[PDB]
């Protein structure tokens, strides 16, 4: 989940995930190929954000 | 005051008029130096007493 | 290699069993450079022997080795160092301090970063992973080996 | 550069020319750093005169200097203004600088990406009736390359799961006139 | 010392550091090996400090350390310094045994 | 030598310095002790389950 | 530090221009020599602290 502005956006991993990795207890990595957020909002903050 | 004096009239070119001045490029450095060690002897002295 | 010693596949990594060792039949798992520039995994990679094989990218760098070249020095600064501090606070009996020094190295609950205590209790972390920062200690009668 | 304390300055070495016996000058750059203890470092020595020759001698003059430190890049930024006259605002004029390394390597700065800081920060170095201070160059959002580090974390329902640290490797972004992309691959 | 305010500790401590830095920096120009063939024997460098003088530190690894694909860290050697007052240009430096 | 690629240099202390901004506390906290060094190669890392 | 600035500035040629620099060869070596010194007398100091 991402909020940057006025907009929650959200990614899922279905949809990102590329190569998903092999069911293990031990540890489990999704790679995100690419996601795109929105600027202007967010709002700065004297002069950062 | 006497180290770095002789730093500043070292750094101004000593032989002429043909060739240059030959004047000593690390003379502030070297004042430096000297300046640091009796730094340090002052220090132990004051110590001392 | 910049210059690639075979087309198809760049690289071949292949694992054996210590019951079963075997090469060059197309069997381990075979890398390709893919240009400018990624890398994949390229068919038939008859693979077999491994649960999975994912390729990371992304990803050029490595957390420092406590296993290391540079080894000695880093855990000359995060691990003896503050020991030798601490231990020498304690001869001196300022006990606060000497806490604190002890602290950089162990603290039951004492590691508290952005507002929230952490999963670490040792600081140092080659302590936290076993890490063979020495191996074949026992040629010479050393503790500390 | 790289949250440390460096200062450059400039040398001027007189030294006489071969049948005509002139007085001319040359010119070294110097930089030095402090250390943790608090002693000065060596000063570290780069020939920069033959881009200072280029820009426009009226002998008996200073060059305008540029110093800063890029937050995305390794490299710290050294350029040479021109003569800088009376007014402001002069844009297009030829900057020699150069890219010095972490590394005390130092690669030359190519007119055409001396251009791209050129226009970038301006305005930030003026001429005599005044004195003036640089600011880090940014050309338009200040934004990591990569992220890792738990800035926060939260435990399993049951305490037996729990997302480990893993990291946002890479980091981009696009600037638009009131608008703004980035670009995320966690 | 008797007397350890913090002050004097965490001064101590970045001295260590500043001594710290100056071997975590190093530049390897050169190298050398003993054996005969890369397979065995003990391999010797050089290492340059950031200094206006050329500083010098020389380190070694074992080779018969290696034993598993890995070097074994033990193999590996502490910089030493040298006393020799060194000036060459550009990199023309070597050591040998 | 042959195959293998061993790290000789570390770049630790380049990155070290934007940690002792701060108080000695972060020199040895953890943040520090993950600090990244570049690969030394052309560039391939695997994860092997 | 600085004996090190003054072997490197007296590296590099005092005179000029129509004839060579004079510049102090073994400079490097003098440096060398006082740092060799002041180590003794910091040592003699510290102990005796």
């Amino acid at each position: 989940i991402v909020k940057a502005g006025g907009k929650e956006q959200t990614f899922t991993a279905d949809k990102d995930v590329s190569i998903q990795p092999s069911p293990s207890f031990d540890e489990m990595n999704y790679q995100f190929n690419a996601l795109e957020i929105d600027g202007s909002g967010l709002n700065f903050i004297n002069n950062s954000a | 005051a006497s180290r770095l004096a002789g730093a500043a009239a070292d750094l101004v070119p000593n032989i002429f008029g043909f060739a240059g001045g030959g004047s000593r490029w690390g003379a502030i450095a070297e004042a430096t130096g000297y300046v640091m060690e009796f730094s340090a002897n002052v220090m132990n002295t004051e110590a001392d007493k | 290699d910049d210059v690639p010693l075979n087309q198809d596949y760049h690289a071949k990594v292949y694992m054996t069993f210590k019951k079963s060792p075997s090469d060059g039949t197309w069997w381990g798992p075979h890398f390709v450079r893919d240009d400018k520039g990624i890398v994949t995994i390229n068919p038939k990679s008859i693979l077999t022997h491994f649960e999975s094989v994912n390729v990371l990218n992304n990803i050029s760098s490595e957390p420092m080795d406590f296993s290391g070249a540079n080894s000695l020095y880093f855990w000359e600064l995060f691990y003896y160092t503050p020991m030798l501090v601490a231990q020498r606070l304690l001869h001196e009996q300022n006990f606060d301090e000497a806490n604190r020094w002890l602290k950089y190295v162990w603290s039951p609950s004492g590691y508290i970063v952005h507002g929230q205590i952490q999963n670490y209790q040792w600081n140092v972390r080659p302590l936290l992973e076993d890490t063979s920062w020495n191996s074949d200690p026992l040629d010479s009668v050393d503790p500390d080996a | 550069y790289k949250s440390r304390l460096y200062l450059l300055w400039l040398e001027q070495k007189e030294i006489t020319k071969q049948y005509q016996t002139e007085t001319d000058y040359r010119y070294e750059l110097k930089l030095a750093h402090i250390r943790y203890d608090g002693t000065w470092n060596t000063p570290i020595t780069f020939d920069v005169n033959k881009k200072i020759s280029e820009l426009k001698l009226e002998k008996n003059r200073a060059p305008g200097l540029y110093c800063a430190g890029y937050q995305g890049e390794d490299t710290l930024l050294v350029m040479f203004y021109n003569q800088q006259d009376t007014l402001d605002s002069y844009k297009n004029a030829s900057m020699q600088g150069l890219y010095i390394f972490a590394d005390m390597a130092s690669k030359d700065m190519t007119p055409e990406q001396s251009n791209v800081y050129r226009d970038n920060s301006y305005q930030q170095f003026d001429t005599n009736n005044v004195r003036r201070v640089n600011n880090r160059y940014a050309e338009d959002y200040e934004i990591p390359s990569s992220v890792s580090s738990r800035k926060d974390y939260g435990w399993g329902d049951y305490y037996l799961s729990m997302v480990y640290n893993g990291d946002i490797p890479t980091i981009n972004y696009k600037a638009a006139s009131s608008d703004l992309k980035i670009y995320i691959s966690p | 010392q008797s007397q350890l305010n913090a002050d004097t500790v965490e001064d101590a401590f970045m001295s260590y550091l500043t001594s710290f830095e100056q071997v975590a920096n190093l530049k390897v120009i050169s190298a050398y090996h003993d054996n005969i063939n890369n397979d065995q024997g003990l391999t010797y460098f050089i290492g340059l400090s950031e200094t206006d003088a050329g500083e010098y530190y020389w380190r070694s690894v074992d080779h018969s350390k290696f034993n598993d694909g890995k070097f074994a860290a033990n193999a590996w050697s502490e910089w030493h310094k040298i006393d020799c007052p060194i000036n060459p240009y550009k990199s023309t430096i070597r050591p040998v045994i | 030598w042959q195959s293998y690629r061993t790290r000789l240099n570390t770049l630790f202390a380049r990155q070290l310095v934007a940690r002792a901004t701060t108080g000695i506390d972060t020199i040895l906290s953890m943040e520090t002790q993950n600090i990244q060094e570049p690969q030394l190669g052309k560039g391939f890392y695997a994860t092997f389950v």
